[PDB]
């Protein structure tokens, strides 16, 4: 039993507290700089948000420990302000170190943090608009489809993208009651074309098997027909011998394949479709003496995907061939082979129109490394309209917001006093250093800045305007056109807050002799 | 370079951490010591503030800090504790900045953003009252006086200041009655009650032994003719080889002079300033029992202090050789007065004496040294508050708890600032909240409670109220029976912003070689 200081505890904490939100502070948005991350393999990958580097990086004190547990939920639920809440906790921690290095509780000032929240919170539910809708949020969609695919893979924003992501979100947004997920959209990372070769699927994209194109290549109606089962005789993905008899039993076994197409055919083109994902891959002969006998199937299939395709279909698979149904088939208000990639053959396009619960955009990249960013670069606006969808409000901040929440606090500081005036002080402190700490990761003075939008605060509270994020010469926020969710920001201030609180947990600095052993 | 940056922080270093246990400030705080000094001794030391004028920290940063105490004192006569206490206010504040990284020149001037608005802030807290009023002047120095050593003695103390201001201040609104101005005079024997409140220059000179003149018609004035004899200023051709030699230029020379000291005092003489010039003798021993059996007042040699009040006061000028007579540039005096009081202490009064308008003479009395100088410091704080009435009419609160009045503003002023100063300044204006826990300080065990809540109390008192830091409580400190002139205070921000940014400028360092 090695029992410490909580002083000293806390100093392992604030040492801990640095670091972390350093990274974040010349890393902040695109002014900020790249985050590296080289893996126990050596790896070297360039790193985004918290999270991604969070996770990436080893954590080693409670507090790293800390960070990811509460950093997820921000990317998860907003898909931004990741990068924010670990230069937040700190900003104000590494004070609330200071305060208590005064010999302040950090028992009786976090209160004042979370009460200092609130008043923040609400002078942030003041910031900017309490609206978006369908074809407003478009514009500010534009606006962050722009800075997120004006960002990570590439900062040229593609509208493809930029439009294709909200869509999936406006395709399922309404779906869930003002709600989605991103299960329910969906990224489909495949190459085949680059970046500027990407999709929106109401459903799943497979690249259909065929065994020869010349063997007819169909792909028909609206729907398909879901099989765990065989459309064309079956196989379990693996190798099987085929034998005949004498000379000309080989033909006799074609025709089993042939009559077993059509039987197969005839029996699953009823319940509809012909279209069936069979999972059962099969040889080379079947497969195209079917697409040569008719009607195409899907064969090497991935068990999750003629799931995938039934689920997102909201009807089941087939799971026996002996056993059929519609609802086990596919329901898809489209489905056809489109060519996949420019590398490689067709892939068979699902959109359900017909059931689907999942909305899928679908991206092709030059390479991995650039479809993976891009990958990297959508949940984050596809999060921002998941708050949309749900509370359509934004606020305008990175240098509006902040320097402004803590203008008021600086002064609800004043109002409030004792514990909590030291509290909403430092409080506030720490927000001013966020739109600071860019023109930290930027090449402005960072005092000056915070400096002049607080003359600017002085001049208009909650201004349209802001810093630099892009490090434009104009300091805007509506036309530097940075902006967040008001869901985000405070979900944001939420959880620095909180952790700054879950340091303060309980009581106990006690181990057994192992703590982080 | 680092050593410009290391050497302010190391000026920092010093000057603050001294400042630190520099308060305890008053209070009955904080334990006694003696002092075993750097090159060694066993010092026994007590209340800081004359432990800051007897402070000889040695450090580029640490003589700033003597220097910095002893101003307030010359500046009010109050508040010597005081400028220091929030010059270590001051020292924190740049740090963070230099933390942060803000350019001390910048830093620099938020010192007079900080000092310029502050002593608004201050003006706006201050009470304004007035200068020649006996009730302000009374009150005002009854404060400092009931906080003096003699709180009895300060009742008739008081008035004494109030009269000696009044008699030397200029009519209605003056900035008047410097310490210069007053002559604190002691004089052994009387009393504290003996002590004399005189309008006109008392010189607190031992006038040669008793029985001399008392009475009117004085001629007071710095003589610096010599009276000449046989081997005094006249000359001699006899070398002594033999003893008769030796006795006839004496003959000759007490009865010369004999006939001299009756030219001073046929010139009017009751009183003369020698020159502490001599030849062989200027005034002999036997001169001056010559002079003084013509009831002349003479102080061999005197002391270079009564030399200048009475060119100051009364406009003495330099006077002919006595057997030339006199050019009675001997000042005006129509009075040589020698007081005996408990039969002790030989004093000059010279009244009716050439004066301005000013230059009043309190004589100091008491039964003992000890019992004279308790009022005449404790009198004195009743001629300086009286004095920061008259240079400045306000009475704000003592203590420094108006302090933390214009801190919780003069934040708020920064955050109006909205400069890279609004953070250098701000940093400071709640820095200067500090003190009144830091007075406390200095004592106990089981400490934490009290000190984080004062500022807070006052927070809560907000701009208009908070807790006074002498009497305890949450009340509006600027009137409490605990008060200054704001005289005293502002002061103390002026020396400590400059001073302080002084260590902003220091590049390096350097000796003079």
């Amino acid at each position: 039993k090695s029992r410490l200081m909580g002083l000293e505890a806390l100093k392992s904490h604030i040492m801990a507290a640095k670091a972390v939100a350093n990274t974040m502070r010349t890393s902040l948005g695109p002014n900020g700089l790249d985050k590296m991350m080289v893996d126990k393999d050596g790896d070297v990958t360039v790193t985004n948000d918290g999270a991604t580097i969070l996770s990436m990086m080893d954590v080693d004190h409670q507090i790293a420990k800390l960070m990811v547990e509460l950093s997820k939920s921000q990317d998860d639920e907003i898909g931004d302000g990741t990068t924010g809440v670990v230069v937040l906790a700190g900003a104000l921690l590494e004070e609330a170190e200071q305060l208590l290095d005064r010999g302040i509780h950090p028992i009786r000032i976090a209160d004042g943090y979370e009460q200092a929240a609130r008043v923040a919170i609400e002078h942030l539910d003041k910031i900017s608009d309490s609206v978006l809708v369908d074809i407003k949020d478009t514009e500010p969609l534009i606006q962050t489809a722009k800075t997120t695919l004006g960002s990570k893979v590439v900062n040229s924003c593609h509208r493809q993208m930029a439009e294709i992501a909200v869509n999936a979100v406006l395709t399922v947004a309404d779906m869930e009651r003002r709600d989605v997920d991103f299960e329910l959209i969906k990224v489909e990372g495949k190459v085949g074309g680059r970046l500027e070769d990407t999709k929106l699927i109401k459903g799943v994209i497979v690249d259909k098997d065929f065994s020869h194109p010349q063997m007819p290549k169909k792909v028909e109606d609206a729907k398909i027909a879901i099989l765990t089962c065989p459309f064309e005789p079956p196989k379990p993905k693996t190798k099987h011998k085929l034998d005949v008899t004498s000379v000309e039993d080989y033909k006799a076994l074609q025709k089993y394949e042939k009559e077993k197409f059509e039987e197969m055919i005839q029996q699953i083109k009823e319940t509809g479709a012909n279209l069936a994902i069979c999972q059962w891959g099969f040889d080379d002969e079947a497969n195209h003496l079917l697409l040569q006998n008719n009607l195409p199937a899907v064969r090497w299939v991935g068990g999750p995907e003629i799931e995938l395709i039934a689920i997102a279909t909201g009807g089941r698979i087939v799971p026996r061939f002996s056993e059929l149904t519609a609802e086990k088939l596919g329901f898809a208000g489209l489905v056809q082979e489109i060519s996949f990639g420019t590398t490689k053959d067709k892939m068979l396009v699902i959109e359900q129109c017909k059931n689907s619960r999942a909305v899928t955009i679908f991206i092709r990249g030059g390479n991995k490394m650039i479809i993976e960013e891009a990958k990297r670069s959508l949940h984050d606006a596809l999060c921002v309209i998941r708050n949309l969808i749900r509370d359509n409000r934004v606020v305008y901040g990175g240098g509006a917001a902040e320097i402004s929440c803590a203008l008021a606090v600086s002064q609800e500081a004043d109002k409030c006093p004792t514990l909590e005036q030291y509290a909403m002080r430092a409080f506030a402190d720490a927000l001013e250093v966020i739109p600071m700490a860019l023109s930290e990761n930027s090449g402005m003075n960072p005092i000056q800045t915070m400096t002049e939008v607080r003359a600017r605060q002085v001049k208009e509270m909650n201004p349209a305007l802001g810093i630099d994020c892009l490090h434009k010469g104009t300091n805007d926020m509506k036309q530097q056109h940075v902006i967040e969710t008001l869901i985000g920001k405070k979900q944001q201030i939420s959880l620095a807050t909180q952790m700054v609180r879950m340091i303060l947990k309980i009581d106990d600095i006690r181990k057994p002799g192992e703590s982080e052993e | 370079r680092d050593k410009p940056a290391q050497i302010r922080f190391s000026n920092i270093s010093a000057a603050k951490a001294v400042a630190d246990a520099i308060r305890t400030s008053l209070g009955p705080k904080g334990m006694d010591k003696m002092i075993q000094d750097g090159k060694g001794d066993v010092t026994i030391t007590n209340d800081g503030a004359t432990i800051l004028k007897q402070m000889q920290v040695l450090h580029p940063a640490a003589r700033m800090l003597v220097e910095l105490s002893k101003a307030q004192d010359i500046e009010a006569g109050d508040g010597t504790t005081s400028v220091v206490i929030i010059a270590g206010s001051l020292l924190d504040s740049c740090t963070k900045l230099l933390q942060k990284g803000i350019h001390p020149t910048i830093i620099s001037e938020s010192f007079q953003k900080a000092l310029e608005k502050g002593i608004e802030i201050l003006t706006d807290m201050s009470r304004p009252v007035e200068l020649s009023d006996r009730e302000t002047l009374l009150n005002s120095a009854t404060t400092s006086l009931n906080s003096k050593v003699v709180s009895q003695y300060s009742s008739l103390l008081s008035p004494m200041s109030v009269n000696a201001v009044m008699k030397v201040i200029d009519p209605a609104t003056a900035t008047s009655v410097d310490l210069r101005d007053i002559k604190i005079v002691k004089k052994l024997g009387g009393t504290i009650d003996d002590c004399e409140l005189v309008e006109g220059l008392v010189l607190t000179q031992k006038v040669s032994n008793s029985g001399i003149t008392r009475v009117e018609k004085a001629k007071i004035g710095l003589i610096q003719f010599c009276l000449s004899a046989p081997k005094t200023d006249m000359d001699n051709q006899i070398v002594v080889s033999d003893y008769a030699q030796m006795d006839r230029v004496l003959r000759e020379e007490r009865a010369y002079i004999l006939n001299l000291v009756k030219q001073i005092k046929k010139t009017g003489c009751n009183v003369l300033l020698i020159q502490k010039s001599i030849l062989r003798d200027a005034l002999s021993d036997l001169a001056l029992h010559f002079l003084n059996k013509m009831k002349i007042m003479v102080i061999k040699d005197i002391e270079r202090e009564d030399i200048e009040f009475i060119c100051k006061t009364i406009g003495t000028k330099p006077v002919a050789h006595i057997d030339q007579f006199t050019a009675d540039m001997l000042g005006s005096a129509e009075l040589a007065e020698e007081v005996n009081l408990n039969g002790s202490g030989k004093l000059l009064k010279i009244t009716g004496c050439a004066s301005p308008g000013k230059t009043v003479t309190i004589v100091v009395r008491g039964s003992n040294k000890l019992v004279i100088e308790e009022a005449e410091r404790s009198i004195h704080d009743a001629l300086c508050v009286i004095r920061c009435l008259v240079k400045k009419r306000a009475l704000i609160a003592g203590g420094g708890a108006p302090e933390i009045e214009l801190a919780l503003r003069l934040t708020e002023y920064s955050r109006t600032l909205s400069g890279m100063e609004s953070y250098c300044v701000r940093a400071f204006a709640d820095a200067m909240e500090v003190i009144p826990s830091t007075l406390a300080e200095n004592a106990g065990l089981n400490p934490i409670s009290t000190v984080t809540e004062l500022r807070n109390r006052h927070a809560q008192g907000e701009k208009t109220a908070g807790i006074n830091v002498r009497k305890g409580g949450i009340s509006n400190i600027l009137e409490e029976l605990v008060v200054q002139p704001l005289l005293v205070s502002v002061s103390a921000l002026t020396l400590a912003t400059e001073t302080v940014r002084s260590i902003l400028k220091i590049d390096d360092v350097v000796n003079t070689r």
